[PDB]
RNA sequence: CCUUCUCAAACAUUCUGUUUGGUAGUGAGUGAUACUCUUUGGAGUUAACUUGAAAUUGCCUUAAA
């Protein structure tokens, strides 16, 4: 048997969860979609899930869509077995750096510094090179 | 009666052509007719024969009014 | 019925990918008479008063399409499916099968005879294209086999 | 309804993120030229190119003398949905229905929303023969609840529309709109922008030939920078 | 500025290093060859990861050994020209060969963003003609629409991203000025990325490259310019992930923090 | 017999671009268009010569 | 099945030289040990390489009808 969750991968660049929702959502009605992101950047990564209310839509959807040819990309569409229910897929959007770790005082780090240099030069003179300052 | 067909002889597909036939120049090299027919049009050109599209447009753009 | 030859075309491609197909033909008319009229007219010209590349076409002749075929040189091969002597065109999907060419059957051969300026062409194939559609050329190729052979794999079955 | 298809879904979908793009950088590029933060942005100047016919490109600066100005909507992109930035502009013009045309003020405060809207419109400096023949040929007039928007016909009409600023006649509509006149604004309001007839207007044999080498044209005379800094494209607004 | 012998003892050291006591050159001849120098700074252009190239005066680059030496490898360098499609009909194969033949440098091939769009459009044969070439050079104009077109692989290393070169006289486009530019980059200049990040690194080539002691004047020029430049931090001479040189110490940087 | 104007310029460029060079004259894609031998190449450049310094 | 942010100034005006500014990207995978950082949890930098645009889930209406 095949469950209502279908498995879609070779999404054109742009073809977001509303995209995918409005274009399905023709094939009677659609329980849930999501779409994989990365998490440093909100791109979509050209595959994602999609579960149908009914098995017949699911079926009828994968048949449309099993080698449809989407501007360079011919979609490929899959039904899953009995079962084998969607995971999670968080919403990825940009990740926008924060500075944080500078509430140490210049004094402190001054000298954590210069211990760290002297560690490095000792280091070094490990490693079989000779070097001074 | 009513069987299918069997690809005894499709099966595997043909790694080599049929025949060799060594490609003539032509194919590598621009076409001759092509230059015949350049050469011909410039003779009537010559001649005064056919007027080049310049000077047609030169022309009709004097007619028409 | 008819024999497992026969039935074997009318079994077109779909909507979308023959749509394709055409957008991707559609960029390499071949030049009618008056626009190699006077194409030849103006160097004709520009010689009388004092090195382009390969041009790039669609090979559509039935003997000139052949003759590409059994030789490998051939990407994509267009096929009629309303050709009034059939036997013109039953040994093709074979031949092509045979060579390993890809191929397709389209509907109408007035179809493919308005992408080449001619009334009707029984046969439509692809030699060589511009690397620009050179990854077009192949997403349509492997798009094209796996509607066909794949989804008509019983095509050559079943009477 | 007709069922719609992924490709036109996944086009619209990518033309409209690339238009969000550009009217974000757009706008962020506008506040910091205004906040005077010129220090580091590609081009502080703004800039106007004219484009006539063999076609001729100049690039002129924008000063802050107040001109006139003619806007006609173009309906482009093809497949661009308006975004909210550019639909509350075309609602405060009351441009949305295409083919439709206004007179504005130039100014500097509405260069940023010029170029907002620099794609969807054409914009230029119309002559005085030309404003009056678009004002004697076309005007609407809403009369009384009033939902009639008959056709600009009688003078005695505008006596009795205005009256107070002396606008007593056509004529006077017409030099206070191509004068830079006190009531410059309160006419151009009230006078339901024209709603100038299409290009083409017709199908059919030569008809569609006619439109594929009007749109084949319009591309070559009209482009989209889509730049950050791109300057405000003026074609000859007396042709049309 | 820091005494040129601390800069003689480490590039020694890196020469004593470089030999020690499997028939292509896989890895090897690029670790233990490469030449860099670590930069270390408080997130230099913390502000915007901006892709622009520092051109660093260099009296003698190695892109002219570089292209002496390439011979002998299986790459082979070569110089790209991306311009504008208005200015490169102008632009002509011949007349560049001809002016920069003189000087001994060639351009291998002229491009133009229409091309990039339409031919190399494909990843892999983007990718495939983009990793041909090792030195870009691009019209400042179409430099800031090369990142769409020719996406941000090639922005993943200083060899593959473009170069800003000018092209422009009197605000119209002249053949000279792209002539004598490109020789200066060639010659007379050494590009480096900022990233957004607190460190930074300049490749200074392979080692067999200019002498160690157009090396050490290399490298304190190139000290001395980004010491004018940035309020950067401890400085070490580095090969491929090798143990680290210190050059310089800054402190004065870090009471700014 | 006589060679065209045309032919005349072309086997004046193969001269002023190569010389005698009727090796390097063969993989001349510039003036070469046609790929010709290189026998023709010089029975063509010594029958111009004739008529001909 | 739409195409991609194709330059702006100061000096010098030897007709191009000096300085500045504008460049936010398909993803996945492999991978050579240094920088700081806040102390913890990893945040940003640092060689190199494969890819069919590949991929199984990181907590406005005349291209109208």
């Amino acid at each position: 048997e095949y469950s209502g969750i279908i498995y879609v991968s070779r999404l054109p660049h742009g073809f977001h969860e509303k995209e995918l929702s409005k274009y399905f959502a023709q094939f009677g009605d659609l329980k849930e979609v999501r779409l994989a992101r990365n998490k440093k950047t909100g791109n979509s990564r050209h595959y994602g899930f999609l579960e149908f209310v009914n098995k017949e839509d699911a079926m009828i959807a994968q048949e449309s869509m099993n080698n449809y040819l989407l501007m360079g990309h011919l979609l490929q569409v899959r039904v899953l077995p009995k079962g084998a229910k969607i995971e999670k897929l968080y919403k990825y959007k940009k990740r926008v750096l924060v500075e944080k770790g500078i509430t140490k005082p210049v004094k402190q780090l001054k000298d954590n510094m210069k211990q760290k240099h002297e560690e490095r030069i000792k280091k070094l003179a490990k490693s079989g090179i000779e070097f001074k300052w | 009666p009513y069987e299918p067909l069997i690809d005894w002889f499709t099966r595997h597909e043909e790694v080599m052509p049929l025949t060799a036939v060594p490609e003539p120049k032509r194919r590598f090299v621009p076409s001759k007719n092509e230059a015949k027919r350049v050469m011909k049009i410039v003779r009537a050109i010559r001649e005064g024969r056919i007027i080049p599209p310049k000077k047609l447009k030169e022309m009709k753009e004097k007619e028409k009014i | 019925k008819v024999p497992p030859t026969i039935a074997q075309f009318q079994y077109t491609l779909d909507r979308n990918t023959a749509a394709e197909t055409f957008k991707l033909f559609n960029k390499y008319r071949p030049e009618t008479a008056a626009e190699k009229k006077e194409r030849l007219t103006k160097e004709a010209a520009a010689v009388a008063e004092g090195a382009s590349p390969k041009p790039y076409a669609v090979k559509y002749g039935l003997n000139h399409v052949v003759a590409l075929i059994e030789n490998k040189k051939a990407k994509l091969v267009l096929i009629a499916n309303d050709v009034d002597p059939i036997e013109l065109v039953v040994f093709l999907p074979a031949l092509c099968k045979k060579m390993g060419v890809p191929y397709a059957i389209v509907k109408g051969k007035a179809r493919l005879g308005t992408l080449v300026n001619q009334k009707t062409s029984a046969v439509a194939a692809l030699t060589e294209v511009r690397a620009e559609d050179e990854a077009a050329l192949a997403k349509l190729v492997s798009t094209i086999d796996a509607n066909f052979a794949d989804k008509y794999d019983e095509v050559k079955k079943h009477w | 309804n007709k069922f719609v298809r992924a490709e036109s879904i996944v086009a619209k979908t990518l033309a409209t993120s690339r238009e969000k793009e550009r009217i974000k950088r757009v706008s962020i590029l506008e506040d910091k030229k205004a906040k005077n933060e010129t220090q580091h942005i590609a081009s502080g100047k703004d800039f106007i190119l004219k484009i006539t016919e063999g076609l001729i490109r100049e690039k002129t600066t924008y000063d802050g003398k107040p001109a006139l100005l003619f806007i006609v909507r173009v309906r482009g992109p093809l497949a661009v949905n308006i975004p909210n930035k550019a639909f509350k502009i075309l609602s405060l013009l009351r441009l949305v229905e295409t083919n439709t045309g206004v007179f504005v003020k130039l100014t500097k405060n509405v260069y940023p929303l010029l170029k907002v809207i620099a794609p969807y419109v054409v914009i230029g400096k119309p002559s005085l023969s030309s404003i009056r023949s678009l004002i004697q040929k076309r005007g609407r007039i809403i009369y009384k609840a009033e939902p009639h928007e008959i056709v600009l016909n009688d003078n005695n009409i505008v006596e009795e529309q205005l009256g107070d600023h002396g606008i007593i006649c056509v004529e006077d509509i017409i030099h206070e709109i191509a004068t830079m006149g006190e009531s410059f604004s309160v006419c151009n309001f009230f006078l339901q922008p024209f709603k100038l007839n299409r290009e083409v207007s017709g199908f059919g044999s030569l008809n569609r030939l006619r439109k594929i080498k009007q749109r084949e044209a319009e591309s070559r005379t009209r482009q989209f920078s889509n730049a950050a800094t791109a300057p405000v494209i003026e074609v000859d607004i007396d042709s049309l | 500025a820091i005494p040129r012998e601390r800069v003689i003892k480490a590039v020694n050291e890196l020469i004593k290093f470089t030999s020690k006591p499997l028939l292509e050159d896989d890895e090897e001849e690029l670790k233990k060859d490469l030449q860099l120098i670590v930069v270390n700074n408080k997130s230099f252009t913390g502000t915007s990861k901006s892709f622009k190239l520092k051109l660093l005066n260099v009296k003698h680059s190695f892109y002219k050994p570089w292209k002496e030496a390439s011979a002998t490898a299986v790459k082979d360098f070569k110089v790209l020209l991306i311009l504008k499609d208005s200015d490169i009909k102008k632009v002509s194969e011949d007349d560049l060969f001809d002016q920069l033949d003189s000087e001994g440098i060639k351009v291998d091939e002229i491009i133009c963003g229409k091309d990039l769009k339409t031919v190399y459009k494909a990843y892999e044969a983007r990718n495939a003609f983009i990793s041909q070439f090792s030195l870009i050079l691009a019209d400042d104009s179409i430099v800031t629409s090369l990142p769409k077109l020719m996406g941000g692989k090639a922005y993943n290393k200083v060899e593959t991203t473009p170069i800003s070169i000018r092209t422009h006289a009197n605000k119209e486009f002249s053949l000279t000025t792209l002539t004598n530019n490109i020789k200066k980059v060639y010659m007379n200049q050494l590009p480096v990325k900022l990233p957004r990040g607190t460190t930074l690194n300049v490749h200074l080539g392979n080692l067999e490259w200019l002498r160690p002691e157009e090396f050490v004047d290399n490298v304190e020029l190139i000290s001395e310019q980004l010491i004018k430049a940035y309020q950067i931090r401890s400085i070490f001479i580095k090969t491929n992930r090798s143990p680290v040189l210190p050059l310089y110490y800054n402190q004065d940087v870090l009471d700014e923090l | 017999r006589s060679q065209s104007e045309r032919e005349e310029e072309w086997l004046e460029k193969l001269y002023k671009k190569h010389g005698d060079d009727y090796k390097k004259m063969f993989f001349d894609k510039k003036l070469n268009i046609y790929q010709q031998s290189e026998g023709d190449l010089k029975r063509r450049l010594l029958r111009w010569k004739k008529r001909n310094g």
